[PDB]
Parts: structure tokens; C-alpha cells; sequence
């Protein structure tokens, strides 16, 4: 009952696929400012995602814990890295609890690149790493996530570029990356029922 | 904080080594006589956050009112300790060091009260714990407030926290004026650091 | 009311807070409680980390990066890579801040504003807040490139004073005075990376100089007129030059990336106040690029 | 006067009746009696419980009875009890009391003056006094009836928010949301009360929330603009919805009431002071419907 | 509080259940550290029951004056929990918090006698036990009522005590001002509970 | 609040710095530091005399 | 003891459950007594490894003659835990309760001294360390050997140890014959747990 539902929610998804062309041009390879004097210039990233209601959306998890009123779980995250022997970089993906339930100037986005390299992240090499995965603990304040409210994401996280994307130089041929974001829960906790659910 | 990759073996330090650790307590005991270790003890000892603090006669005052701001500037142990961190927990301590003047056509006195963080004073009765002082015989009025939080931790500066742990409400029946140092109490942490964010040096007007 | 006092008089001095600066001790704040004995537990189950987080070697342990520094197949050889007139090629080794930013903002036509910005580190963060300091200062170099990229990258460790070029609001390093010739690293510490073998390398550099501990005053209100405080802060620098210059294929990059990052281990701080003329203060972005942001002062009343 | 002091100079502090709001220490008032040591014997002999009357558990264990529901033959099925606009078909499941009335007088012919009065039962009376708290909800539920009605009553528990309908100086429960249609009680915790088998029946609700402690406001000063802290001090609800229409001959009633009593254990609770924006305030029925009552204030001086 | 009936014997319990008690205990180390668990040591802690108790020269007052009307409030605790139940016995303490500026041309004192219940200040000695405190050097003037009864206990606000038990009496020799604060000694405690009354919440003025 | 005070009344004389001429005893100024017991070691290394 | 494989994610608890431990506890609150947590504690308890020990007179006998055969069975705690682990460190008791008759025709002591671990009485002196005992007078000889040792720790059973540590030597002028209890120093501990071996259970002759 309950177990088969938890086994399902730790199942991995393909949550996004972002893909890096070593063209410099877009605010895609856009790396880490090394300030940040006003919030107009705030730290530009590659994709975020709010958890855990990104995750709970896919592979049809939601769906699977309905009717159900808190969870309480550790958000799981591996990137599958996938480039060609001519694009050199190296990113960084970092979380930050309530990054945007807080103080601006104690938001990840409003900091330095030594600042923002400071946050629980792990680094991505193009030339070294195949896939790398990282672990993102119950983050929130409260006893449970509210899963019928779904208005409580205690997470925030980021994959910033710390160095620009270096291909070889051309303009007719792009080089290009590309990546594989997987998300899945893990130290699930499901309990109480309700008739209601998340609208979703 | 690395929490993925596996860290870099390609180490090498410079210099035949010792003990870094033996020199450092060398120097030390010859130009120091303490050995700061641990961050928390900084919230332990009180700083000054405001070497004054202007409040009117009758006026039950929320402590958040000179908090919310000193909390943000970084300049005290707690503020600036803060910004390393996203979660706080345990209580607080204040001492208010009293500079105005004291008229003996009055008898000035101090009552502090507990109030849910981020009320204002005319939402919340004045019962409940108290602490009251002279200034006249007293000058420091030291209160401290619990921990008396429905969660077992709360976000620093959250925008959302209305109400989820306690928080010190002051007052006086005259118009005063007061040096506010801090500290938390014997339980009062951080916990969950994140990145520092940047520090502000000198600023001054120029040509151009 | 039974028998008489048989106790002597004892001296007596009112000095309400006594030592309310000091770390431990006996507070006499009256708690808003109910019981006297108000207590939590531990921090078990509150905070995720199984290791104290707010411990001088944690905090100061926990890596940042510095400079991402771009090295071309076209930068000469025994010469400091350039990164315009900032540090990077050249950093000077200490656990304080060295790098700021200057934030100009009209006021007038007859005037502007600056402020400083720095970019601390968590180690960097830390040692701002008391007088001086002693640690290892470490730091990590990656060469973010591909397989196909050749060179040999040479590192090696200065003591004393710093070749500078002191400017109206900040100081830079002078590489010119860093070159091959005027400044041969034969006999100098040194590690030499060659992108053939390696990619990163983690050099410690344990705390060596005349004096016991070093000021963290750092980059702090450094210019022209004022920057004696910045010499006493660092025992020395480190410096990245190419000892064999940058090999490609044109089927990659001329470029790759030289990411440095920096943390202390064996740390060890003296006084509790900071060394600088002004209280630390966190910046805070405004949100505008216009919007002026707050002026802290000294003074009493 | 024979040797001089040795002893060294004691720090102090004006600080009379410190921590006089503990519960616990030394007081240091002086008794207006003979012995310094006045002291009486144990409550033994001097009142008849065998049990402390003054425990927290004892006080909110004491049953009260919140609401005399009418169920009628007339019914559907899979629709609350109705009970006008008020509670009782839908009860908010907490320690804090949720059911008011308004007293309304005449002062002018140009407005009037509205007062709260809560029926507080014993357990809802104490959490009044504390700003948070935790505890097993528990209510007993009777069908006063004859041995010739016959039907079934649900009662299921919903977590969580409260279909509401405020007033502009109440808050009731919103009915038409609660209906076996919209409001499907399948999964959700309940027991199904057969008057062919039962007549009673005692549910205890275990506290269950994403939070340590729920607030104690209450119903004090809900309304149309002010309902928030209603919603933060319960955690969810009991619907009580006839799943089998009452039957009843002729020879009986085509009624049977449904009286509802509730009490707290597992009681605990936090901090000592009301959460509401008022003292603690006891209401005291005038010698007419038009006396007026007493209205305390939160003004100091 | 049933006498009576027998027990219930049909009583569920939703959800799988712990030891209640256990998760209790849990929450309290982390959003409370303490434990209150009887309402008598509420009769311990001290509550202000009057921040402002005015009263003239040379006026020897009995506190019943204050006392009739704030234990029918229901403000503090003592007169709050008196509603819970029938008899009281024990003694009683007070604090009073000087607020009266001093004139130096003067020299304020305080002080308190012992007068049977419900007596008036004029059928009764100045004798007998008695404290006395100088404002200008001791703003808390703290006296202790002992127990002294003609029965082993007295029904809470009973209409026929007529100097069965002792009471307080105050006395200044200057027009005071100041915040009362009550509890009981270490022997006060209610008993035989009852049913509560009613409880007051918010009162305002409307449209029509 | 639980016993009242069975503590006598103590004499007191506001004497501060009694006896600040002497060598020994203990001094009441309040340290600017960190730690109640700050203190450095020895002379050992600090002066070559050996006396 | 698993070093690579990352635990296994689908695990299944059967029955609701509860603080298996709360019960675990109030079991031995009833049935118990004492609560064994760490097996090391049992290397402090003493346990006969052989109810007689046959020596002659005047014959310097190491316990190794004795301690290599009941270290390999299993029978006490020091021998059967060992088998768990790969090394050992710390001192060592011994106890020996005397059986031998008294003779009056005679004055019989007992010696004990240090040695090499492995070496022969033979290759040692009889100097260092010595504890002496009248079984007389004292039926009990207790003594401990420290661990004085050329590495931190030595290979249970190894066989290559030749007086790396110390070890006991037995004397007695007079044959004797004792029961032999022993167990570790405050300080003697396992390390590097690895595999168990086999147990050994009944043993009969049969039919064939």
C-alpha cells in the first residue's frame, strides 16, 4: 500500500534536459559574476528548479500520493552529463532552503561568485565528469510538507556556470553539450489521509 | 561546501611542516592568553547594536522595530554571523544600558513583556512573564527571551514567520534613550551554512 | 530576631553587567520564562550536519572561488597570466581580503560616491571580525580544459612584501616586476602543473613570517595614501606563470579557464574587535544601480 | 576589630523581585506572621478528591458537553447535521474553543455594542491561558433515542483547512462543501455509529500537524478580516453526516438528539502568556439583557 | 467531571497511534524547554493585577478594595483558575511596584498590616505583624499574608466571610501610585473543581 | 516563588577599588576580552636571562 | 561489514510499529536489570578459562603455556570475542583462586613477573615488576601485566609476535594447582572487525 507508493516516489525521472552550446552568446553560458553592486544585476543561472513540487510532479508522483496530507522526504539529484571531446567547462549546482522565503540580500542570486560558490553544491566538469549526483536533506522549517496546500517549497536549487563554455572557434558548426537532470525522493515519509488534493 | 565530488588528492604544501598546531598555541600563550575556537561563543558574548536607541513616553515597543534593521546592517556578532547561515534556534538576551537623563519630579521605570515575533504592540495583551528596573538605582535592564517556537528552527529574516516563536516587547512610562547590546541566550545557534554574502568597506564622496 | 550579627561588612561596588563582553560566565538577565531552568536539548534532529557548523575550522575550511582566470595560447611565457590590472595572476597569500570593487554613483554633476565591495570568502568572511590572524592558506587550481589542450603552468610561493600599483581608490598587482627575468623562481617554492598529467592541484601554504599573527585589515580602505595595512596583513604572494606556453588544436579552444579557490586550515584568531576603522557591515545590494545603500559610523553620543 | 578584611570586593546590581514572574525560587517577601518558618500541613482531610484537582491532565480530562445536535428523519444522507450556521455538524478539532456569541446592546440609536462570549468547556478554558499547544483531541458521541429508531451516523476526520463561511463578527462552517459528493469521506479516518448496536461512542484524535504546537486564539475576535489565527489553531475537523436516513415508527419521535462532549489528554503546553490581543477576561452575565459589562484594556502607564 | 456513570466503553482511536507522550516530550526540547504540567505552580508565578493602583495620604487601605474586583475579572492567574473551582486555602503574597515620583522634600515609606478579611481599615488595630519599605532606596515593597483561618477552608468569593481568615492592609504616608503584582505563598491551592463560567473575548461598537 | 528568604539581612559600605594600593588580593576591573581567564605563559622564551 | 555498495532502498518493516526501544528498555526494566551495550565491557568482566591448572615446583612457567590453547577454544570472553577481530591492544588480568592443600610442613607462595610475550623461562631474568601472594592467608592471586608493547597494536593469534609486548610468568615454590580466571586491563580492546569463524556444538558416538 503506502511502501509501493514510496518505492515509486524513488524512482528517478528525467525532470529537464538542458542543452550547452559552447556558442557564448545567450545567458546560457553567462558565468558567475564576480560582483553583485544592485538586485538589476543580480546572478544569472542555467535553470532552477523549486523543490519538492518540481519533483512531485513528474513520473506522475503526485497522482500516486493523493489523497495523502504531509510528506517529509530528502530531495535526490544526478546529472548525466553527455559532450563531445572539443567543449571544455565547468558548472557548479548548489541548493539553498528558502532562498526566496528570506531577506534578498540573503538570496544566493544576490551574493558573489566567491559567495554563491560558497553555497551545498557539487562541481561538473565536461572533460572529467560522466554524471555527478548530490543529496538535498529535508530542508524545511516545519514538521512535514503540506502536499494538498502545495505552497510550501522549502528548496531552491541552481545550476550556475563558473566558467564560460569553451569550444572551438567557428560559425558554421556549434559544439555542443547538452545534460540530463534526474530527481527522485529518498527518507520518505508519507501520512494521514484527506479527501482533498493539490489541484495539479 | 562541497558535497558531491570526491575531493582533489593532488595536495602539496610548501615548506618542511611542524605542528601547525603546536606553534599556533605557542603564539598564543605569548601574545594572546585565549584560544577562540567555535563561532557560537560569539553569540554568547553581548555587542552593542545602536549606542542609542530613541523611544517615547507609554510606549510598548516591539524590540523587531530596532531588530528588523541592526539584523541586516551585520555590524553585531549575531547579524553578522547570520549571513553565513539559514536557520536560527534558541533564545535571546538583551541589556539596555540607560543614557537619559533622570528627572526627580519622575520615577522612570523599565517593564519588558513577551510578544509573538513580528506583532505589533496593539495586537498583544501585556501579561504573561515580566521584567521591570530603575534606571535611577539600575541602569542595565537584562531580559531574556525563551524559545518558545511552534517549529523546531526558523529561516534567518524569513518573510513568512508571523507569530512562530516569541519575541521582547519594551516600554516606559518616560521618554527614553538607551545603548541596545545582544547576544543569545545559552541555547541560541545557527545551523545550515550556506555562502557569505559581500562586505562593505569605506565609502566616501569624490571629484567627478 | 534570636541572636545578633556576627557577620563582618562587605565591600560593595555597582557595576550592573559586569564583564557582559565576556564569552562565559554567569548572565543576570531575568528570564521570560516559567521555570528558572529553561533549557532545550541538543541540536539532534534540528540541523541536518553531523558536524558542528559553527566551528572556526569549519567555516573557514569551506572553499570559494576567487579567480577564473583565461589563459591564451597567445600569453608569453614567465610572465604573470594577465587578468587586467587585478589580482589572480598574483595573489597575495592571507587569510583576509585582498580583492574589492568600487561602487560609483552620481550625487551632483560635482560629485560621485564610492563605496566598497568586497568579495569575501568564508575564511576571508571570518577574519574580518577580529585584529589578527595565523593559519595554512590553502588553495586549489583547476584548468578547466580539454584533452587536447598542452602547457605547463608554474606556481610558486614569495615571502615578504608585494610588488603593488597603489591607485587613487584601490592596489594591483605590477606584473611588470613579475616577469621571468626581474623575478626568477628557481630557488623559490614552487609546483608546476602540467595540464599532460594534471588538471587541479591543492597548494598549502603554511603560516611563515617575523611576526607571530598578521592584521586583517586587508584591501580595507587600501589606496594610494593608505596602504600600510595591506602589507601587514599577508607575509606574501603567489604567483601563476606558463613555464612552456599554451598548446591547441584548432579543433578546440585557444582558451582554457583557471579557477582558484580559497580556504584556511590550522586557523587561529587574536582579539575580539575588528582591525578596521569602521564596524563590519554586510553590502547589500540596492535595487537599483542608482539606489544609494546605507553609511555606517563610529560614533558615540 | 581584630584582623582587617580579606575578603574581596563583591560586584552588584539594583535589581529587586528578580525573575518574580518564575514559578520557581526564592521569594523574598516578608511574612506578616510569628514563625519564619509559618508552614501548613498537606491538602489531606482539607478537601475530598483523592486525586490533585489542580493537574493540567485532570483539569482538560473533565468532559463538557459542546453541542445537542437535532436529527431528524427528514435528513439526507451525506450532508452535515444541520445546526443553523453554527458548529457542531462540522467541529473544528483543537484545544482552543471555536464556538462564540455575540451580545448585543443598544447605546445609541446611531450604533450598538457587540461583546464575545465564548462557552468555554474545561479544556478550552486552560489552553486560553498559554500561547500554543499539543494534545489528543477526545469527544464522546451520544444519540439520545428509543430502542425504535434505527439509522447510521458517520463521523470522519479531515486534516487540515476548514471549509468556512465568515461573518462579519463570526465564522461558521460551510456546509455545502461538506456533502458526500464534493466532500467523499472513503479514505479518511472515521467510524460509522449503527443506533441498532450503539448509542455512544468515544473518538480520540491523536495531534497531527506540520507543526510542533497549534496557536490557542481560537474563535476570540474571528471574523470576515480577522480569521487567521481560527485557522492556525486546529488542524482539521469532524463531520458528523447521516449515512442511513433515521428511521423511526410512528409510535416514537421523529427526532433523536446528538450531544457532543469534548475533552483534552496528552495535554501540553506552551509558554505563559494568552495568545489573543486581550487579558484573559472571565464575562459575567449584567443583572439585564441591557446592563452593561466591564471592557478591560492592554494600557499601561 | 462525572460521578456517576460508568465509563464508556466504546472508544476509538484514529490513526496508528505512539506514546503521545513520547513526541510531546519531543517538542517541548525544541520549541519550550519546560514542562508545565499543574496549574498550582501558576499560583506561584507572580501577575500584575493592576498597573495602576492609586491612592491617597495617610489612607490605611485594605487590599480587598482592589482585591473584590480583580478576583471577578479574571485577569491573572489566581483569579482565572478561582472560576475552575469552589474553595481556596493558603496564604498570599504581593508585590508592589513604587511608580509615585519621589519629592525630595518628603520621605515616602510603605506599610502593610494584617486585618481580617473583609474588615474596614477603621474596626481595626495597627498592630501585630507588619513590613515597612522606603520607595526612593526599594521601589518592590513584598509582603507575605500566612494562613490564618478559623476553618480549614473558605469558599472562593463566599458572600458570608466576615473575618473568618487574615488579609492585607496597606498604608503610605505620601499619595501613591503603583503596579500591583499577586500569587500565592507555598501553601495556596484551590480545590473541590467545578464547572467553568463564560469567557470574554473582543467587545466593539456597530452599525446600527 | 516556591520558600520565602531565611537569609539575614547583610551590612554594606559602597567601597569601590578597597585596597587597590596593595600587591595582593583580587582586582575588580572588568578584562576586554574573550575568555574570564585569559592568561599568557611563562617568560620561557620571551627573555634569554635565566634569572 | 560492507565498504562499497551503496545500502539497499527497498526495505520493508512489517507490523505498525513503535520505539521498539521504549519497549526494548521496559523489558529489561522487568526482567533484567542491567542494560549490556557494548561487548567491550565483557573484556572487564573475569571468566574462568580453566578450573585447574596442574605446575610443578619451583617451575617459572609462562602463561602462554596456558593462554595459546584457551585463546584458540572459545570457552571465555577474551577468546570467544577475539575471533571477531583482527587485533588487539591493552594489558591483560589474571586471577588465580588456589585449589592446591595446604601442607603445614610447608611455606607456599606465589610469584609472578613480567616476559617478553612468547620468549622461554629460560631466556629471561627473574627482575622487574613482581607481585607475591600466601595462599594461606590469600587463596587469590591477582595480578596485571601493562601493555608495554614496540606497536600500537598486535595481530590476535599472530605469528610472528617474538617479545613485541609483555606477557605474565607464573612461579610457585610448592606444586600447585588453581582455578584461572582472566580479562582485559581498564585499557585492553579489539579492533577491526572481520568475519566469525564457526561454532562448535555437541559431540556423541553414534550407531555405525
Amino acid at each position: 500500500d503506502t511502501h509501493s507508493i514510496i518505492q515509486f516516489l524513488q524512482r528517478p525521472v528525467l525532470i529537464d534536459n538542458i542543452e550547452i552550446i559552447a556558442g557564448t552568446t545567450a545567458d546560457a553560458a553567462k558565468p558567475l559574476s564576480r560582483y553583485v553592486l544592485d538586485q538589476q544585476n543580480s546572478q544569472k543561472y542555467v535553470r532552477s528548479w523549486t523543490l519538492p513540487s518540481t519533483v512531485l510532479k513528474a513520473g506522475g508522483k503526485a497522482q500516486k500520493l493523493a489523497n495523502f496530507k504531509y510528506l517529509r522526504c530528502d530531495v535526490q539529484v544526478k546529472l548525466v552529463l553527455n559532450a563531445n571531446p572539443f567543449v571544455a567547462g565547468r558548472m557548479y549546482l548548489a541548493y539553498s532552503p528558502y532562498d526566496d522565503k528570506v531577506d534578498t540580500a540573503r538570496s544566493v542570486l544576490q551574493t558573489s561568485r566567491a559567495g554563491v560558490t560558497g553555497y551545498p553544491g557539487v562541481e561538473l566538469d565536461f572533460q572529467l565528469d560522466n554524471s555527478v549526483e548530490m543529496t538535498i536533506p529535508y530542508a524545511s522549517f516545519q514538521e512535514a510538507y503540506d502536499l494538498v496546500t502545495g505552497t510550501e517549497d522549502f528548496v531552491q536549487l541552481y545550476l550556475f556556470p563558473i566558467t564560460p563554455v569553451l569550444g572551438p572557434k567557428s560559425e558554421s558548426e556549434s559544439s555542443k553539450v547538452d545534460i540530463s537532470v534526474y530527481m527522485w525522493l529518498s527518507n520518505i515519509s508519507l501520512v494521514i489521509p484527506t479527501y482533498r488534493m493539490n489541484p495539479d | 561546501i562541497n558535497i558531491g565530488n570526491k575531493t582533489n588528492e593532488n595536495v602539496i604544501s610548501f615548506f618542511d611542516s611542524t605542528d601547525a598546531e603546536t606553534q599556533n598555541h605557542d603564539v598564543l600563550m605569548k601574545g594572546c592568553g585565549e584560544f577562540i575556537v567555535n563561532l557560537r561563543t560569539l553569540l554568547r558574548t553581548f555587542r552593542t547594536i545602536t549606542d542609542n536607541w530613541i523611544l517615547q513616553a507609554n510606549t510598548k515597543t516591539p524590540i523587531t522595530d530596532l531588530t528588523n534593521t541592526t539584523d541586516a546592517q551585520g555590524r553585531d556578532y549575531m547579524s553578522y554571523l547570520s549571513y553565513l547561515y539559514r536557520f536560527y534556534r534558541g533564545g535571546r538576551r538583551y541589556k539596555f544600558f540607560n543614557t537619559t537623563p533622570l528627572k526627580q519630579s519622575q520615577t522612570c521605570y523599565i517593564r519588558s513583556f513577551l510578544m509573538p515575533r513580528n506583532y505589533s504592540a496593539d495586537e498583544i495583551n501585556v501579561d504573561g512573564p515580566s521584567h521591570i528596573t530603575y534606571p535611577v538605582i539600575n541602569p542595565v535592564h537584562e531580559v531574556e527571551v525563551p524559545f518558545y517556537s511552534q517549529y523546531r528552527k526558523i529561516p534567518i529574516a524569513s518573510t513568512s514567520d508571523k507569530g512562530y516563536d516569541s519575541s521582547l516587547m519594551y516600554f516606559s512610562n518616560t521618554s527614553t534613550t538607551q545603548i541596545v547590546a545582544r547576544a543569545g541566550n545559552d541555547d541560541f545557534t545557527f545551523g545550515w551554512m550556506i555562502g557569505p554574502p559581500q562586505l562593505q568597506g569605506e565609502t566616501r564622496s569624490v571629484v567627478p | 530576631s534570636k541572636p545578633r550579627n556576627q557577620q563582618q561588612v562587605c565591600p560593595l561596588q555597582n557595576v550592573p553587567a559586569w564583564g557582559y563582553s565576556l564569552y562565559k560566565g554567569i548572565d543576570m538577565s531575568v528570564p521570560l520564562a516559567y521555570d528558572p531552568n529553561n533549557e532545550l536539548g541538543d541540536l539532534k534532529d534540528v540541523f541536518p550536519s553531523a558536524v558542528d557548523e559553527m566551528a572556526i575550522g569549519y567555516v573557514c575550511g569551506n572553499p570559494a572561488v576567487k579567480h577564473v582566470l583565461t589563459w591564451k595560447t597567445t600569453d608569453a611565457i614567465q610572465k604573470p597570466i594577465a587578468n587586467g590590472d587585478d589580482w589572480g595572476g598574483v595573489i597575495p597569500v592571507g587569510m583576509p581580503c585582498y580583492s574589492k570593487s568600487i561602487r560609483t554613483i552620481k550625487i551632483s554633476e560635482t560629485e560621485n560616491r564610492e563605496t566598497e565591495v568586497i568579495d569575501a570568502a568564508p575564511c576571508e568572511y571570518v577574519a574580518n571580525m577580529f585584529s589578527y590572524w595565523r593559519a595554512t592558506m590553502c588553495y586549489r587550481i583547476t584548468v578547466v580544459k580539454t584533452a587536447f589542450h598542452t602547457g605547463r603552468l608554474e606556481i610558486f610561493f614569495e615571502p615578504g612584501v608585494i610588488p603593488v600599483k597603489p591607485t587613487v581608490n584601490n592596489i594591483g598587482p605590477d606584473q611588470d616586476q613579475l616577469t621571468g627575468a626581474v623575478a626568477p623562481s628557481d630557488n623559490n617554492y614552487k609546483y608546476i602543473l602540467d595540464l599532460t598529467n594534471d588538471t587541479e592541484v591543492t597548494i598549502r601554504v603554511p603560516f611563515v613570517s617575523n611576526k607571530m599573527f598578521l592584521k586583517t585589515a586587508g584591501i580595507y580602505g587600501a589606496n594610494s595614501e593608505n596602504n600600510w595595512n595591506f602589507h601587514e596583513s599577508f607575509s606574501g604572494f603567489l604567483c601563476i606563470r606558463p613555464v612552456t606556453k599554451l598548446m591547441a588544436p584548432d579543433t578546440v579552444s585557444d582558451n582554457v579557464s583557471i579557477v582558484v579557490w580559497k580556504w584556511a586550515e590550522d586557523v587561529v584568531v587574536v582579539e575580539p574587535k575588528p582591525l578596521t576603522s569602521g564596524p563590519t557591515q554586510v553590502y547589500r545590494p540596492p535595487p537599483t544601480a542608482s539606489a544609494a545603500v546605507e553609511v555606517l559610523n563610529v560614533e558615540l553620543q
